[PDB]
C-alpha cells in the first residue's frame, strides 16, 4: 500500500541513459532493471535505482537474467555508499505488459517485502504523467480464485525530494513563474475528452468483443461516481450560483474599478507631467 | 455644547436654562438613541439643571420609549415654542416633521405586519393625518417602507448591504470617473 | 429591538414574531469604504493635476 | 435650422456624419446642447435629457459671466417636463432672478398640482413663455402634472382605489380615471390593474423584483466603460 | 428514470412498494440503516426525495447505449471547451 | 467661455429648498384641533 | 385608432373584463367585430367573461453561461491592453 513515492528525476535520467544503452548495444528492446528505495512509510523515495543486464525471449516472457554479482554483490558495494535506498522493486518498459512481470516481482519479493514493478516510459508523449508504480496485490475476485498478482495501480507522483536544481533549473532555459490558465484549460478539457473517447471505444468493445470484465468490479460504480450528477437540474445550485455570481461580480466590479482609478490617477499624473512640463 | 463643565454662567450665557433650550433643540436630532442616552440620560450634569425645564425633558424621556401620543402633544408644544423663538422664524419648518418621520422610522422598524391605525391611537386620530403626512413624506423621498389604506401596511426594509452599499460604488466611481475624464480630456483636448 | 437588544420582526397582523440578523459583510463595508477614501484621495490629486497643468 | 422653420432635421436623421475628434472641447459640448434642443423639440425625454446632462456637466468653466444661465433655463425645460424635478435653485445667478421671476414660479407650478395655478402661471407669464417660444412644454405639462400624480401615488400605495386618487385630483368619474390608469400601464410605470366591477383598482407595488444578477448585467457596461477610459487614457498618455 | 423530479411523491412508493403512508418513513429509515440511499425526504408535502443511490449490477444494453451520456459528455464538454477557448481564442498571446 | 448666442442675456437660504418643498404642507392648530375632532 | 388601440389596450395588465366594460371602452354593443377580436387575437371568450390567456403573460432559467461568454470576451478585452 503506497499512495506516493519520491519520483526523483535523477533516477529518471538513469533510466533514460540506460534505455539509450539498451538501444545502442543492440536490439534488446524492453528496458528492465531494479528499482531501489527506502521505505520511510506508505510514502517512499525513488532517487536511486539501476538497470540489470537482462534479456526476454520473444516467446515465454518468463525469461530473465538477474546476475547476483551485478545485484547482490553490487548491493554490498552500494551498502557501504548508502544503505537507505534499499532494494525496493524493479521496472519494465513497453506500454501494457508482458507475462513475466509477476514472476519477476515475486522472485525479487524476497529482497523487498513490498517489491514494485514500474511500466517505464521511454518516449514522453503522454497527456499527463509518466511511469507509475505497481506493488504486490491480492485482488483475485468475488470468485476469489487462486490469488492473482497482477500488480494494481499503486498510485504515486513525481516527488522532488530535494531541489538540487542548481543544475536542473540551469537546464530548463525555457520557462518563467507563469503568473497559463488557458494552457491548463485546454489541457484539462482535451484530456478529459480523449479519456472519455478511450472510454466509449472500450465500452463499445465490451458490448462487441469485450470480456467478462465488461462490467468487472467498478465500471458500474464508475458510472455511479458519474451518477454523482446523473440536465442534472442544478436549480438549487442555479440560484446558489446566482448569489455566487452576485459575489463574483461584486468582486469584479469593486476590485476592477479600483484598478481603473489606480492606473488612472498616477499614470495620468506622469503623462501630463512629461507632456506639458517638457515643453 | 457637549462641554457642560465650562458654560455654567457667563456674560455670554444669557441664561443657562436657555443654554439648555438651545442644546436640546439640537440634541433631540444630533443625538441618535445611543448619543441621546449618552448626553441627556448618562450626562446627568445637564440633568441637575434641566431639572428646571421638565416639559422637553419628559419629551426626551418618551423619545426613548417612543411614546408617540405625548410625542405629538409636546410636538405641538415645541412647534409653537419655536414659532415664538429667536433665530428660527424663517426656518423652523422642518424640525418637527423631521421628528415625525424619524420616529415613524423606528416605529415601523419594530416589525412589518402592522397598521397605522394601531398607531393612529398613538397618532391621536391619525389615519387621515398621517395619510396625507406620510404620502407627502414618501413624496419627500423619505423612509423606505410600505403602508396602505385598504390594507394599512407597515414595513421593515431598506438594507444598505442589499444594493445601495454596492450602488454607491458606481455612484461615485462614475461621478469622479467622468470628473477626472473630462479633467483629463482638456489636458490634451 | 431599537437598541440592538433584539434583532427580528414581531407581528400583530399575524401575531407571529420572527428573529433574524446576519450583518457582517467585510467585503462590501471594507472595500466600499476604502473606495470612498480613494475617491477623496482622487479629489485631492485633482488639484495637483489642475496646478501642474496651469 | 434652429432660428428659422424646422424642415431639415431629417437631414441629420439621414446624414449623421457628426463625429470628429471633438477638438475644441466646448464646441462639442454646445453642439450636444444644440442637438439636445433638437431632440427636445423633435420628441424625446430620455436621450434628450441625457445629452442635456452631458452638456451640463460638460460646461467648460464658469469664467464667462452668466452665460450658462439663460441657456440653462432653456436647457432643463425637458427636466421640468419630466415632473421629477425639485426647485432648480443651485444654478440661479442673482442677475438671472429678475428674468426667472416667471421661471421660479413655473418650477413651483411643477411642484404644485393646482390646475388654476397651472394655467395662471401661463396667464401671468405667457410673454416670457414666448421668449422661450417652446409650446412643447405646455402641450405636455398638464400631462406631466397627472404623471407626477400617478408616479407619486402609485409608488405610494399597493392597492389604491382609482376613486381615491381620482377625486383627490378632481377627476369626477371612474372612466377617465380608468383611461388614466390604462394609459399609465401603456406608459408603463406600475403594475396597477382594475378589480373590474365598477373600477376600484386592485394592484401592488414592486419590491422583491430582482437585486443580484441584474446589477452584474449593468456591471459589464460599468467596467467595459472603465476599460474604454483606461485605453483612452493610454492613447492620451501617448501624447 | 434518469430525469429530475427527485423530490418524488410517496405515491409510486405506496402503490408499487406495497407499503402505506405511515410506513414509507420506516421504509427509508431502515434504508438509512442499510446505507445505499440517504434521501432528504420531504414531509410537508410527504414527498419521498431521491438523493444518491447504489445503482444496479448490469445494464448491458445501457453499457452499449450509455453513449448518449458518455459521448454526450465527451463531445459536448469538448465542444464547449472549444467554445470557451474559441471566444478567448486570440488571447493565446 | 460664453462664445454663443447667450451673451444676449443660509439662515433660511439653506433651509429654503426644503421650505419650497414645505410650501405644500400646512405651512405652520388644526393638527392639534384634530385631537378633539374625535 | 380607437378600436385597434383597444385591441392593444383592452387587457394590457388587467385582471379581467366583462360584457359591460367591453360596452363602455368599446362601442357598438356586439357586432361580429368584437367577436372577430375574440376570434382573431388568440383570445378566450370566457363565460360572459374575458381573459387575455390562462396566464396573460406566457409564463416568464439560465442566467449563467451567456454571461460566462461575456466573461470570455470581457477578460479578452482586459487582455491586449495595460
Amino acid at each position: 500500500a503506497v499512495q506516493k513515492v519520491v519520483v526523483h528525476p535523477l533516477v529518471l535520467l538513469s533510466v533514460v541513459d540506460h534505455f539509450n544503452r539498451i538501444g545502442k548495444v543492440g536490439n534488446q528492446k524492453r528496458v528492465v532493471g531494479v528499482l531501489l528505495g527506502s521505505w520511510q512509510k506508505k510514502v517512499l523515495d525513488v532517487s536511486n535505482s539501476f538497470a540489470v543486464p537482462f534479456d526476454e525471449d520473444d516467446k515465454d516472457d518468463s525469461v530473465w537474467f538477474l546476475d547476483h554479482d551485478y545485484l547482490e554483490n553490487m548491493y554490498g558495494m552500494f551498502k557501504k555508499v548508502n544503505a537507505r535506498e534499499r532494494i525496493v522493486g524493479w521496472y519494465h518498459t513497453g506500454p501494457k505488459l508482458h507475462k513475466n512481470d509477476i514472476a519477476i516481482n515475486e522472485l525479487m519479493k524476497r529482497y523487498c517485502p513490498n517489491s514494485v514493478l514500474v511500466i517505464i516510459d521511454v518516449k514522453p508523449k503522454d497527456l499527463g504523467l509518466p511511469t507509475e508504480a505497481y506493488i504486490s496485490v491480492e485482488e483475485v475476485h468475488d470468485d476469489g480464485t487462486p490469488t492473482s498478482k497482477t500488480f494494481e495501480h499503486v498510485t504515486s507522483e513525481i516527488g522532488a525530494e530535494e531541489a538540487e536544481e542548481v543544475g536542473v533549473e540551469h537546464l530548463l532555459r525555457d520557462i518563467k513563474d507563469t503568473t497559463s490558465q488557458r494552457i491548463t484549460n485546454q489541457v484539462h478539457g482535451l484530456k478529459g475528452l480523449n479519456s472519455k473517447l478511450l472510454d466509449i471505444r472500450s465500452y463499445l468493445e465490451k458490448v462487441a468483443t469485450g470480456k467478462l470484465p465488461i462490467n468487472h468490479q467498478i465500471i458500474y460504480q464508475l458510472q455511479d461516481v458519474f451518477n454523482l450528477l446523473p440536465l442534472q437540474e442544478f436549480v438549487k445550485a442555479f440560484y446558489l450560483k446566482t448569489n455566487d455570481q452576485m459575489v463574483v461580480v461584486y468582486l469584479a466590479s469593486l476590485i476592477r474599478s479600483v484598478v481603473a482609478l489606480h492606473n488612472l490617477i498616477n499614470n495620468k499624473i506622469a503623462n501630463r507631467d512629461a507632456e506639458k512640463k517638457e515643453g | 455644547f457637549l462641554d457642560t463643565v465650562s458654560t455654567f454662567t457667563s456674560y455670554e450665557l444669557m441664561d443657562y436654562k436657555t443654554f439648555v433650550t438651545y442644546t436640546v433643540y439640537v440634541s433631540m436630532i444630533a443625538l441618535e438613541r445611543p448619543d441621546l442616552r449618552e448626553k441627556v440620560i448618562k450626562g446627568a450634569e445637564i440633568l441637575e439643571v434641566l431639572h428646571s425645564l421638565p416639559a422637553v425633558r419628559q419629551y426626551l424621556f418618551s423619545l426613548y420609549e417612543c411614546r408617540y401620543s405625548v410625542f405629538f402633544q409636546s410636538l405641538a408644544v415645541v412647534e409653537q415654542e419655536m414659532k415664538k423663538d429667536w433665530l428660527f422664524a424663517p426656518h423652523y419648518r422642518y424640525y418637527v416633521r423631521e421628528m415625525r418621520i424619524h420616529a415613524y422610522s423606528q416605529l415601523l422598524e419594530s416589525y412589518r405586519s402592522l397598521t397605522l391605525g394601531y398607531m393612529a391611537e398613538a397618532f391621536g386620530v391619525g389615519v387621515e393625518f398621517i395619510d396625507q403626512e406620510l404620502s407627502r413624506f414618501i413624496a419627500a423621498g423619505r423612509l423606505h417602507c410600505k403602508i396602505d389604506k385598504v390594507n394599512e401596511i407597515v414595513e421593515t426594509n431598506r438594507p444598505d448591504s442589499k444594493n445601495w452599499q454596492y450602488q454607491e460604488t458606481i455612484k461615485k466611481g462614475d461621478l469622479l470617473l467622468n470628473r477626472v475624464q473630462k479633467l483629463s480630456r482638456v489636458i490634451n483636448m | 429591538i431599537l437598541d440592538k437588544k433584539f434583532h427580528g420582526i414581531l407581528d400583530q397582523g399575524e401575531g407571529v414574531l420572527i428573529i433574524f440578523d446576519e450583518p457582517p459583510v467585510d467585503k462590501t463595508y471594507e472595500a466600499a469604504l476604502e473606495t470612498i477614501q480613494n475617491m477623496s484621495k482622487v479629489v485631492d490629486s485633482l488639484y495637483n493635476k489642475a496646478k501642474k497643468l496651469t | 435650422y434652429l432660428h428659422y422653420s424646422l424642415y431639415d432635421q431629417a437631414e441629420k436623421l439621414v446624414s449623421k456624419s457628426v463625429f470628429p475628434e471633438q477638438a475644441n472641447n466646448n464646441e462639442w459640448a454646445r453642439y450636444l446642447y444644440y442637438t439636445g434642443r433638437i431632440k427636445a423639440i423633435q420628441l424625446e425625454y430620455s436621450e434628450a435629457r441625457r445629452t442635456m446632462t452631458n452638456a451640463l456637466r460638460k460646461a467648460p468653466q464658469h469664467t464667462a459671466v452668466g452665460f450658462k444661465q439663460t441657456v440653462h433655463k432653456l436647457l432643463i425645460v425637458v427636466e421640468l417636463l419630466l415632473g421629477e424635478i425639485p426647485d432648480r435653485l443651485q444654478f440661479r445667478q442673482p442677475s438671472l432672478k429678475r428674468s426667472l421671476m416667471p421661471y421660479f414660479l413655473l418650477t413651483q407650478a411643477v411642484r404644485t398640482g393646482n390646475l388654476a395655478k397651472f394655467n395662471q402661471v401661463l396667464d401671468q407669464f405667457g410673454e416670457k413663455f414666448q421668449a422661450d417660444g417652446t409650446y412643447t412644454l405646455i402641450i405636455r405639462l398638464r400631462h406631466n402634472v397627472i404623471k407626477t400624480g400617478v408616479r407619486m401615488i402609485s409608488l405610494s400605495y399597493s392597492r389604491i382605489s382609482l376613486a381615491d386618487i381620482a377625486q383627490k385630483l378632481q377627476l369626477d368619474s371612474p372612466e377617465d380615471a380608468e383611461f388614466i390608469v390604462a394609459k399609465a400601464i401603456r406608459d408603463g410605470v406600475i403594475e396597477a390593474s382594475i378589480n373590474h366591477e365598477k373600477g376600484y383598482v386592485q394592484s401592488k407595488e414592486m419590491i422583491d423584483i430582482y437585486s443580484t444578477r441584474e446589477p452584474q448585467l449593468a456591471f459589464h457596461q460599468r467596467i467595459s466603460f472603465c476599460l474604454d477610459i483606461h485605453n483612452m487614457s493610454v492613447k492620451a498618455m501617448r501624447f | 428514470r434518469p430525469a429530475n423530479h427527485r423530490q418524488l411523491t410517496f405515491e409510486e412508493i405506496a402503490k408499487s412498494a406495497k407499503i402505506t403512508v405511515n410506513e414509507v418513513e420506516l421504509l427509508v429509515m431502515k434504508a438509512l440503516s442499510v446505507g445505499l440511499v440517504k434521501g432528504s425526504i420531504d414531509e410537508v408535502d410527504k414527498r419521498v426525495h431521491m438523493t444518491w443511490v447504489q445503482p444496479r449490477v448490469l445494464d448491458l444494453q445501457q453499457i452499449k447505449g450509455m453513449k448518449d451520456r458518455l459521448e454526450f459528455w465527451c463531445t459536448d464538454v469538448k465542444s464547449m471547451e472549444m467554445l470557451v477557448e474559441h471566444q478567448a481564442h486570440d488571447i493565446l498571446t | 467661455m460664453s462664445e454663443k448666442k447667450q451673451p444676449v442675456d443660509e439662515d433660511n437660504w439653506d433651509d429654503d429648498n426644503v421650505e419650497d418643498d414645505f410650501s405644500n404642507q400646512l405651512r405652520a392648530e388644526k393638527h392639534g384641533y384634530k385631537m378633539e375632532t374625535s | 385608432t380607437i378600436r385597434d388601440e383597444i385591441a392593444g389596450c383592452i387587457e394590457k395588465a388587467y385582471e379581467k373584463i366583462l360584457f359591460t366594460e367591453a360596452t363602455r371602452i368599446l362601442f357598438f354593443n356586439t357586432p361580429k367585430k368584437m367577436t372577430d377580436y375574440a376570434k382573431k387575437r388568440g383570445w378566450v371568450l370566457g363565460p360572459n367573461n374575458y381573459y387575455s390567456f390562462a396566464s396573460q403573460q406566457q409564463k416568464p432559467t439560465i442566467p449563467s453561461t451567456e454571461l460566462a461568454k461575456q466573461v470570455i470576451e470581457y477578460a479578452r478585452q482586459l487582455e491586449m491592453i495595460v
